[PDB]
């Protein structure tokens, strides 16, 4: 249309790799158990 | 950028730099050192800007100051006679090389 | 210990192709790039491109493209190397070169760690 544009993906240069993220294991499982820890004290003798 | 050729008695170090843009040398630390003797492929003992390969004992060593990049050859001997390269990255998945320098040991 | 095996000499008239063969050995083909160096005699050398050898994706020079192709086959892990329309400019030493590692994760594939050379090829343009 007249003075509109519309930006859009022209290229890619270079090798072509995949987007992700990135979490510490180590860290995220201490989360997770201490998670856990103040979880099954709101429903008892059960495994979450 | 490279100089043309160095000399140099044995005994002593030397040193071969490399004067580049920003975006060769500057913006990425990613800087190599090869030489090659005549009639043979080049050799490998510089890949990073500082580290070296296994078997390559610390003759060599390589640095970067600014906009250039340097190799400091620790010593010499009659082995060192090679055209020593250097080479880097200079964006958008493109590598450059330098051009050679011969070096000439007493 | 790896090793690369490249093709015999190339003695032909301007205006053909070249097809020059890159065989490794000792290594996986899928866990390396595979660049290539050409050298004039007289002269210093001069990079010419890549090939992810996971995917068959590929990059040339500035002022390769138009002449230059890459292919390589994974099933018996080698690589040629195709130039279009020679001149006698292109005699010269030809160099399939290892590169760094393949990771999927990042682009390292400009990264010049070029680790293993093989013995290179002499094409000579009459
Ligand atoms: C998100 O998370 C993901 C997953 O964690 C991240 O993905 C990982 O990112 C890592 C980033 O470094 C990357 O690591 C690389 O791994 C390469 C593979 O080697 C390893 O795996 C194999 C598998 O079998 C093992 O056999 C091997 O022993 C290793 O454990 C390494 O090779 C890489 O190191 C090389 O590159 C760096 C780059 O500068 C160099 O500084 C380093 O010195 C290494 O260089 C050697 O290798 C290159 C190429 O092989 C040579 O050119 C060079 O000369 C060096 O040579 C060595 O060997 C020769 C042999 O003669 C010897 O002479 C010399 O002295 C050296 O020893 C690097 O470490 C992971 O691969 C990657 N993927 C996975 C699945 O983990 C992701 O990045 C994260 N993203 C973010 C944003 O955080
Ligand atoms: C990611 O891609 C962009 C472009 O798609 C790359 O930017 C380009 O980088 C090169 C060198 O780093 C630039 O070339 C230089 O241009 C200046 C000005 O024209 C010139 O004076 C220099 O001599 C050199 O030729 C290029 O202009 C630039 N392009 C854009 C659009 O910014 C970038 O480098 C890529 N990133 C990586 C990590 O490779
Ligand atoms: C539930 O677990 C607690 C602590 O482990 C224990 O004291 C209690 O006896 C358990 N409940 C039953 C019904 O056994």
């Amino acid at each position: 249309g007249p003075g509109q544009t519309f930006y859009a993906t022209g290229d890619i240069i270079g090798d072509i790799k995949q987007a992700h993220c990135n979490i510490s294991e180590e860290k995220w499982n201490d989360t997770l158990q201490k998670v856990g820890i103040e979880l099954q004290k709101h429903f008892p003798n059960k495994t979450i | 950028t490279q100089p043309a050729s160095v000399s140099g008695s044995p005994g002593q170090p030397i040193t071969i730099s490399c004067t580049g843009t920003s975006s060769d040398v500057g913006n990425y630390d990613l800087v190599s050192w090869y030489q090659q003797h005549p009639g043979n492929a080049p050799k490998y003992m510089i890949y990073e800007v500082t580290k070296r390969p296994a078997g390559i004992s610390n003759r060599f060593s390589g640095s970067k100051s600014g906009n250039t990049a340097s190799l400091t050859i620790s010593g010499l001997q009659a082995e060192d006679a090679a055209d020593y390269y250097c080479c880097s990255y200079a964006g958008s998945s493109t590598v450059i090389f330098g051009g050679g320098t011969k070096v000439t040991v007493l | 210990q790896v090793q690369l095996v490249q093709s015999g000499a190339e003695v032909k008239k301007p205006g053909a192709s070249v097809k020059v063969s890159c065989k490794a050995s000792g290594y996986r083909f899928t866990d390396h790039y595979i660049h290539w160096v050409r050298q004039a005699p007289g002269q210093g050398p001069e990079w010419m491109g890549w090939i992810n050898t996971s995917s068959g994706r590929s990059n040339f020079a500035q002022k390769f493209q138009g002449r230059v192709t890459m292919t390589r086959d994974t099933s018996i892990s080698t690589a040629y190397m195709e130039l279009n329309r020679l001149k006698s400019d292109d005699t010269a030493v030809y160099y399939c070169t290892t590169g760094s590692w393949i990771s999927l994760y990042y682009d390292s594939s400009g990264y010049p760690n070029f680790d293993y050379w093989g013995q290179g090829t002499l094409v000579t343009v009459t």
